[PDB]
RNA sequence: GCCCCGGCGAGGCGCAGGCAGCCGUCGAACCGGGGAUGCCCGAAUGGGACCUCCCGCGGCUUGCCGCACUCCCAGUCGGGAGGGGGAACGCGGGGAAUUGAAACAUCUUAGUACCCGCAGGAAAAGAAAGCAAAAGCGAUGCCGUUAGUAGGGGCGACCGAAAGCGGCACAGGGCAAACUGAACCCCGGGCCGAAAGGUUCGGGGGAUGUGGUGUUGUAGGGCCCGCGGAGGAGCCCUGGGGGCGAAGCCGAAGUCCGCUGGAACGCGGCGCCGGAGAGGGUGAAAGCCCCGUAGGCGUAAGCCCCCGAGCUCCUGCGGUGUCCCUGAGUACCGUCGGUCGGAUAUCCGGCGGGAAGCUGGGAGGCAUCGGCUCCCAACCCUAAAUACGUCCCGAGACCGAUAGCGAACUAGUACCGUGAGGGAAAGCUGAAAAGCACCCCGGGAGGGGGGUGAAAAGAGCCUGAAACCAGGCGGCGAUAGGAGGGUGCG
């Protein structure tokens, strides 16, 4: 996770995963007595080929999801009906896009 | 305890309702820093002979030993803290073991020791 | 002289002690929460089944 | 009294400690109508303990 | 796509619903008998109807061959 | 509440915040496993019940065991079985009316409600006397379609399938007889063994047939000739390894510095862990205070796998034959009642008739004749895939104390009825009882001064609405006429 939170520095998405971490509140009503405490914000989205370890190294993050092309559906990469998130790409992950055409 | 239960009233339940040899460990009291290294041990659970000091609320800074530990009510007694009743006694004030640290501790018991051995 | 049986009579005898008043020593030790319960019983108002 | 000092013995001291315990329990239950106000329950379970202890060491 | 609200929404405060006079929203008089009731053949409340539009519910014509011989080519 | 074996590791003595005391470090409470005690009624069973209490027989030595009815094995000794209970699911029988048809009688409601009997953790079904039609399939059960179709019906209202096709799951075995003819089974005692099970005495069965054989379509089996003689798959656990499988174990990182506050889980600043930023608790909104969480751990009994250990009851192949056999009030006809979509062509039962039986028999949607196709009833067993949840586990665009189960609580309770039966209401002090020491008045409940607490929030206890009531303030108020209001001027 440490490594991660290095990298994410480096590429520049740091700032959106601590906004996450920050807008996320106590929700009003009574969903809090039965659980749903804490609605929790929407951060970034890493697209993967295959996983090898980055699903456990980045789950931690406020925000973040990782998942991989062939099980992608428009949840993930459009919360709340509303489009435009914030996404990392892999080669390969664009590569068996070319595949799929889809 | 194994509480994998994303459900409050069924963490609630399980607290108000643990059975009694269960009730020490959830009233486990941290370490000062010089036991910790010389031990190898974050927390350990609450005992009569120990010495604490306060670390949260009104009693701040007050050290002092441990005079009795009450499983059904979840709370200590502890020399020293203490408040007066209208005609004039002194009674004391009941504390969580979670906002005390344990700054001497009190080993004339094998199983306490077992204990420390078992988890540094 | 009545004539009663013996059974009855047990039966009778324990409907007899049940009819008390809560002890104090409950309502201390309980701070006052327990004062009164479903079995007072008055031989004019309410009638047991024989 | 405890099992240990309990199993030392024979089964006619136990039965002479049990009429000598019972004989304790009645007068204590007829003083206690008129200082360690738990004599009467520890009376009833030494008694317990004794009819226990005799019991298996007849059985075998 | 085009999601429109239901109209007892619309109707709370109504008195009646759209139904008319107090008094016609009722049983199975207020449709004058259950189901297709009345069509003829017994009774004639809704023969008027009937000889509209559907004739040839009430009757029989023809026969229908077995399935086991029923041939249909392709 | 009594005893023991393991675990945990210091307090404990139910809901339940008291006065006195006791148990525990010689390992308690609590948790897992295992034992002991266990009044009366109740199937209730030695015999009787207008009161869950009474009254007897024996025999052994007060202390003890036995003594019900119906039946099996027996036999003048004894050894066994049954009876009652169970929410829903299961099998077999008996069987309404309201209602709809805009009335009503066939119909519908409905093989429903309800009644009687019988089982289990599942039950029932099940190995073609079948389905089909120029092609073929291959025991049963369940899911999706076939289809509101074929068909029934005052041909009205309405009712109403199956084969086939696509899938889940798979599995097949045994009697009767022909032939043989005691070669057989069970109980007890004497021995051998871990045991599979052998072997001996004494009894009970069995020629009205115990055991061996054998179990199917123009066929199978028997007998008859003959060449062949891998029943060896199972079971017992001195031995043995592995694995499942606990109560249970381990499990990161700030209580760092200022302000506010009764109390930081707040605001501002400075850091850290993360395979752990699920949830909860702690005197306010906590990844880093605690339980936990992600993830690593171990495990007695109990169970699975296999290597070995000791031991068992009959045995194949190919065919010839004027030789034998293969389930009777049964198949089938007529009539009556019920039932079905089953219509001249569904299944069930009663009454009267009633076969063939291997040179034989059955089915193919009116009957019959001839062809062709498919099969062998009237005897028995059978897993898996399926239904249910009086219990347990998890989860939720569910309710949040007139809601939600009737019941958030000493609730099927209090209480009502001769009885079948009917059936409520009732949640919240405070961080901590710190639950008001002391003085005056009062017969007292209490009032008034004083105190605790951040705050009386004072148990007649969170907040504390409206209607209603009392007092205070303001305006009007004893020559006066309209549903209590509207406009305009004071």
């Amino acid at each position: 996770t440490a490594q991660t939170r290095e990298i994410f520095k480096k590429l520049g998405v740091w700032d959106d995963i601590e906004r996450a971490k920050k807008n996320t509140k106590i929700r009003a009503g009574k969903g809090k007595m039965r659980g749903r405490r804490y609605k929790k914000a929407k951060g970034p989205l890493i697209v993967v080929a295959k996983n090898e370890g980055i699903v456990q190294g980045a789950r931690n993050h406020p925000g973040v999801d990782v998942v991989t092309v062939d099980n992608l559906g428009v949840e993930y990469l459009a919360p709340g009906t509303h489009p435009g998130r914030l996404t990392i790409w892999t080669k390969g992950a664009i590569e068996r896009l070319r595949e799929i055409y889809g | 305890m194994k509480l994998d239960m994303k459900q409050p009233r069924k963490q609630r339940k399980f607290l108000y309702n643990a059975p009694l040899h269960l009730r020490g460990k959830i009233m486990s009291a941290p370490l000062s820093k010089e036991l910790r290294e010389k031990y190898g041990v974050r927390n350990l659970p609450i005992r009569v002979g120990d010495k604490v000091k306060v670390m949260r609320g009104d009693f701040k800074g007050v050290e002092g030993k441990v005079v009795e530990v009450d499983l059904r009510r979840y709370r200590i007694h502890v020399e020293g803290v203490t408040h007066k009743k209208t005609d004039g006694t002194e009674v004391f004030y009941p504390l969580h073991p979670s906002n005390v640290m344990i700054v001497e501790l009190n080993l004339e018991d094998e199983k306490r020791e077992k204990i420390i051995e078992r988890r540094a | 002289a009545r004539n009663k049986p013996f059974a009855k009579k047990l039966r009778l005898a324990k409907a007899a002690k049940q009819n008390r008043r809560v002890p104090v020593w409950v309502i201390v030790k309980t701070n006052r929460k327990v004062i009164t319960h479903p079995k007072r019983r008055h031989w004019r108002r309410t009638k047991l089944k024989e | 009294m405890k099992p240990s000092e309990i199993r030392e013995m024979s089964i006619e001291e136990i039965d002479k400690k049990i009429r000598e315990l019972r004989l304790e329990l009645a007068k204590e239950r007829g003083v206690l109508t008129m200082e360690n106000p738990m004599v009467i329950r520890n009376l009833r379970r030494d008694i317990a303990r004794l009819l226990t202890i005799k019991r298996e060491k007849l059985r075998e | 796509m085009i999601r429109r609200r239901k109209k007892v929404r619309k109707l709370r405060g109504s008195h009646t619903h759209g139904w008319g006079c107090k008094k016609k929203h009722r049983g199975g008089g207020s449709k004058g008998g259950r189901g297709m009731a009345g069509t003829g053949k017994r009774k004639d409340q809704k023969w008027t109807w009937t000889i509209k539009y559907a004739p040839d519910r009430l009757g029989k014509r023809g026969f229908h061959r077995p399935k086991a011989v029923q041939y249909i080519p392709k």
